[PDB]
RNA sequence: GCCUAUAAGACAGAAAACUUCUUAAAGGGACACAUUUCAAAAGAAAAAGGAAGCAUUCAGCAAUAACAGGUCUGUGAUGCCCUUAGACAUCUUGGGCCGCACGCGCGCUACAAUGGAGUUACUAGAGAGUACCGAGAUUGAAAUAGUUAAGGAAAACUCAAAAGAACGUACAUGACAGGGAUAAAUGAUUGGAAUUAUUUGUUUUGAACGAGGAAUUCCUUGUAAUAUCGAGUCAUUAACUCGAGAUGAAUACGUCC
């Protein structure tokens, strides 16, 4: 029993691995609830997909999410991807794809990145400069 | 008393370096063509605001 | 037994990684899968010039170390007998008895 | 929704707040002679302003041993550390005060809240049990005062 | 959705030169729960229009060096500024920000001088930038908090008030360009 | 240049309590400027007048205090 | 009383007690907080609100630290010469002890004392570029 | 085994099953092909799809010819010239390269309330480690540091995040609690030796600096900027350099002034 679908979200370095299965809408992120996330400014940030398509879809799903890198804001965005990916996977393996299509279309009609990871990464430092493009000050005389 | 105009086409950039664009605009009030010097990013679709429409900015 | 192989050439260990695995079919029945331990780049940065003149330029040398681990039960006396096989230069073979 | 399974179901700061009076009412945490004559470590320049800073700190340390089984004074010194910016050089992290942090751990052993395992200090049955009911008191207070985000 | 679960997006723009260039309610993505969107609005020309109007104000509150890369703090000031602005005008702060932009935006510029008209996108860019200067300068070495200091700037520039820092600049260059014809 | 005093007197307390609630937006940043007293004192009166209910809070946290009539 | 007076040093009464005791040239901030706890006087109180019946304790508590439970490593003058091993430096005595000490090296013509006379950097620093006061 | 719940599970000790994440191999995968427009053509722009559409991005290698550019103070690579037993060869003791009337270049910290100070929970990436190297755990101490000491030649063990955030009827526009210079007592580590303070701890001392003239540098996207981490030097010593991640602007899609 307890049919499950495994997804993950990605960011700069944050990896938000989730585990969606039958439940009662009890979301736990590394043992803490989703309502008690560390950056309280971004609490409504991770709860948009719940309100995007109605929490009734997630009302019977128990997600077990884990974050293994990044920053306090990279993980915030990585959670949102894992929440949206979990719903799509559940309505794909078991539920009819047409029902998942409307949810997928709704997800991409508001935020495309909710299901595709941003490819941007930190550029390598170069010699003769303090960063990736900046250069040390030039003195002529 | 400010009368807006619709940008129709871009003639080019002038003003020493490129910071001023010559565009031919029409006033939607009477479909009157006007040429003005525009400072800033502009493209064909958007419109422009002209507080004064008595001058022709053909720049000799 | 546990076979640990490490070398600077990826294809040198990889070719020998499957050489022991294939050899395990004789004088034995099974050899465990190859475990690919993460590589260890050895980055050394130096100034190009031999003096202080010129612009500030550097060259980024690096060498990679590839680690593969194998497991196998067999017998200590007849694990591979010779256990030399004329291994190619630059590769190292270490066997962890028992 | 919301449920209680462990102390990780409430905010960290208020549980440590509500755990200070439990050490205050018990009275088994004695007050040494250097409570007001020391700071919490290296980077600080002032002693803590709160007169009961030990009680909140002791409860905070009691939460750390609850999440980590084998923990030490050195691993707690870095947890209770700051940045050393007393000069023109850029600041770098420094360790906390071992004495003011190991003293609390030793006293917590006498109360039975932690034990002395081979790999540091770990909780006991009474230690594990004691903080759960208080974590519910803040939980019941929290749910009665705040509206859940889901609902 | 609402900006902070408090402010709706039932806002209207008077002029036609800025209705399409202000991201308010035309597309669903403009209505966002937080002004923290990690998109790429600076990879193609005329891509910054897709950024929310409140979003473009948040970034301007991240300047003067020591505040670089602090968007969570800048969001807090903006979030607390709209509550003050809502009380001061009993209207929607999103509406209050939009109409103040039109009044504070200069309509003419002089280039080396030669008076020329200003594109609508540059009008928006200078509109946020002009009011941001006033909030930054007035809150410097002052008791008034940044949120309240920004709060009084928008409402003053909302109608016509000359007490606004941005309003003084808009009439300053339009008067200089009057001498640069 | 301000010298807005730190201790209270009968003069302001007999005039500050009739005009502060009549204001629409009350906060220490904006209230300390008008009755010529320190903004630290503005913390005391906002909570003291809360007991009298003469002023009702609308935004109170650890950063700023916003009150209304 | 807006302007307090204690150990011949006047402290502003518009600040808290710990932050007005910093006016004394022998007492800083860590010392100021300690005497507030030692004397049993609230730190959150203002200096200009405190009764004179206890101010005489503060001047006493500064000139007599040993009897009032003060650690010996908290003293601004440890191992004093010419007998005595207690600070007694919480006064205008900070300058009095400072001047005659430099003259002690100058009398004995030590290198540190010699550098003091010339007004140079005493603690061995690079004087080529920094410290460019006009002369 | 333990503990809280009203009902989910949490934690501690092994036990054994898979590979979504992890690691690392092999192939696959964007060639602008596919549409519209613009230019019998090479080609250009929008939008769509897509992990990825500027040569996808950042780097490496990098043509012919030349400088009388730097290095003979890296070389047991080297010609000529010079010194060549009172030596410009070699060793030891001490000092100097740190010396200050001043001028210039690279940087770090500040001038604060987009903040400092007192607490609380935090989330990384990439380096290095032998017999004595990286050093865990137990202790006394207020700290620097002292005494005994596991495991670890290492995806094994050590090695650890702050900017930011949350907490308070604190600070309140005050060269103040911003700033930490210069000094005075004292405590230890490294060193055969610390005086001209090697480095650092406690207390006190509380200087200029209120955003900076003419000039002038770097920079177009996870880039600038902001704060930090590892390594080279290292008995001990970063405000340096080489790398690494953490938040994430504005302004251009232009012209030869």
């Amino acid at each position: 029993a307890l049919k499950s679908v495994q997804v993950f979200g990605k960011k700069k370095t944050a990896i938000a691995v989730c585990l969606c299965k039958e439940g009662k809408g009890m979301i736990r992120v590394n043992g803490v609830p989703l309502d008690l996330i560390n950056p309280p400014v971004l609490r409504i940030k991770v709860f948009e997909p719940l309100f995007i398509v109605g929490k009734e879809n997630y009302a019977k799903l128990d997600l077990k999410i884990r974050v293994t890198g990044g920053g306090q804001v990279a993980q915030a965005y990585a959670i949102r991807q894992a929440i949206a990916k979990a719903l799509i996977a559940y309505n794909q393996k078991f539920v009819d794809e047409t029902t998942k299509n409307e949810l997928k279309a709704k997800f991409l009609e508001y935020d495309r990145t909710l299901l595709v990871a941003d490819p941007r990464r930190c550029e390598a430092k170069k010699f003769g400069g303090p960063g990736a493009r900046a250069k040390y000050q030039k003195s002529y005389r | 008393p400010v009368i807006y105009a619709q940008v129709t086409e871009i003639l080019g950039r002038t003003g020493s370096r490129g910071g001023v664009l010559q565009v031919r605009c029409d006033i939607m009030g009477e479909n009157r063509q006007i040429l003005r010097n525009v400072k800033g990013p502009i493209r064909v679709g958007d419109i422009l605001t002209l507080l004064e429409a008595e001058r022709e900015a053909r720049r000799l | 037994i546990t076979i640990t192989i490490t070398s600077t050439k990826v294809k040198a260990v990889e070719s020998l990684c499957a050489e022991v695995k294939e050899n395990g079919k004789k004088k034995g029945v099974q050899v465990k899968g190859p475990v690919r331990i993460p590589t260890k780049t050895l980055r050394i940065t130096t100034r190009k010039t031999p003096c202080g003149e010129g612009s500030k330029t550097w060259d980024h040398y690096q060498m990679r170390i590839y680690k593969r681990v194998l497991s196998m039960k067999t017998t200590p006396e007849t694990v591979k007998e010779i256990t030399s096989l004329k291994v190619e230069p630059g590769v190292e073979l270490e066997v962890a008895m028992f | 929704m919301h449920h209680f399974s462990n102390i990780k179901d409430v905010v960290a700061i208020d549980f440590i707040k509500a755990y200070a009076e439990h050490l205050k009412k018990s009275g088994k945490l004695e007050i040494p002679e250097w409570v007001d004559t020391v700071k919490t470590g290296m980077c600080k320049e002032l002693a803590p302003l709160n007169p009961d800073w030990i009680y909140i700190r002791a409860a905070a340390i009691a939460r750390k041993v609850y999440l980590n089984n084998g923990i030490g004074v050195m691993a707690l010194r870095r947890a209770y550390g700051d940045q050393y910016n007393k000069h023109y050089n850029p600041s770098h992290r420094t360790l906390g005060s071992g004495k003011v942090n190991r003293y609390i751990l030793q006293q917590l052993e006498k109360m039975g809240i932690v034990a002395k395992i081979q790999s540091g200090r770990s909780l006991t049955k009474e230690g594990r049990k004691d903080m759960d009911k208080i974590a519910f008191q803040v939980y019941k207070e929290h749910e009665a005062k705040v509206t859940p985000m889901i609902l | 959705p609402k900006l902070f679960n408090k402010w709706s997006y039932d806002v209207t723009v008077s002029d036609i030169s800025l209705k399409e260039l202000l991201a308010i309610n035309s597309k669903l993505k403009y209505q966002v729960f937080l002004p923290h969107t990690a998109g790429r609005y600076q990879i193609k020309p005329f891509r910054k229009i897709q950024c929310p109007i409140v979003e473009r104000l948040v970034c301007c509150m991240m300047q003067h060096g020591k505040n670089s890369g602090k968007k969570l703090l800048a969001m807090r000031v903006v979030e607390e500024s709209f509550e003050i602005i809502h009380l001061l005008t009993e209207k929607n702060p999103i509406q209050v920000l939009v109409d103040a932009i039109i009044n504070a935006s200069p309509r003419e510029d002089s280039t080396r001088r030669q008076a020329v008209d200003v594109s609508p996108l540059r009008r928006i860019n200078q509109a946020l930038y002009l009011m941001t200067m006033g909030c930054r300068s007035a809150a410097f070495r002052n008791s008034k908090t940044l949120a309240e200091c920004l709060a009084d700037e928008i409402v003053n520039a909302s109608k016509s008030n000359t007490a606004s820092f941005a309003i003084k600049k808009k009439e300053d260059m339009e008067r200089v360009a009057k001498s640069n014809r | 240049k301000l010298n807005n005093a730190v201790l209270f007197d009968k003069a302001t307390l007999d005039k500050c309590t009739k005009e502060v609630p009549s204001m629409k937006v009350i906060t220490p940043a904006v209230v300390a400027d008008r009755m010529k007293i320190t903004c630290s004192l503005a913390k005391i009166l906002l909570k003291d007048l809360e007991k009298k209910e003469l002023i009702v809070p609308v935004k109170v946290d650890n950063h700023i205090w916003i009150y209304t009539r | 009383q807006h302007m307090l007076r204690v150990c011949n040093t006047n402290l502003d009464g518009r600040r808290k007690v710990p932050y007005a005791l910093t006016g004394i040239k022998g007492c800083g901030r860590r010392y100021a907080y300690l005497v507030c706890k030692r004397a049993g006087i609230d730190v959150n109180k203002r200096a200009g609100l405190m009764t004179p019946a206890e101010i005489e304790k503060i001047v006493d508590i500064l000139n007599n630290p040993l009897n009032y439970k003060i650690p010996v490593w908290f003293l601004n003058r440890q191992k004093d010469n010419k007998d005595g091993k207690d600070s007694q430096l919480i006064a205008n005595a900070v300058e009095t002890r400072l001047r005659e000490d430099i003259e002690a090296l100058k009398k004995m013509r030590a290198h540190r004392g010699l550098r003091h006379y010339w007004g140079l950097r005493v603690r061995g620093q690079h004087t080529k570029t920094t410290g460019r006061r006009g002369r």
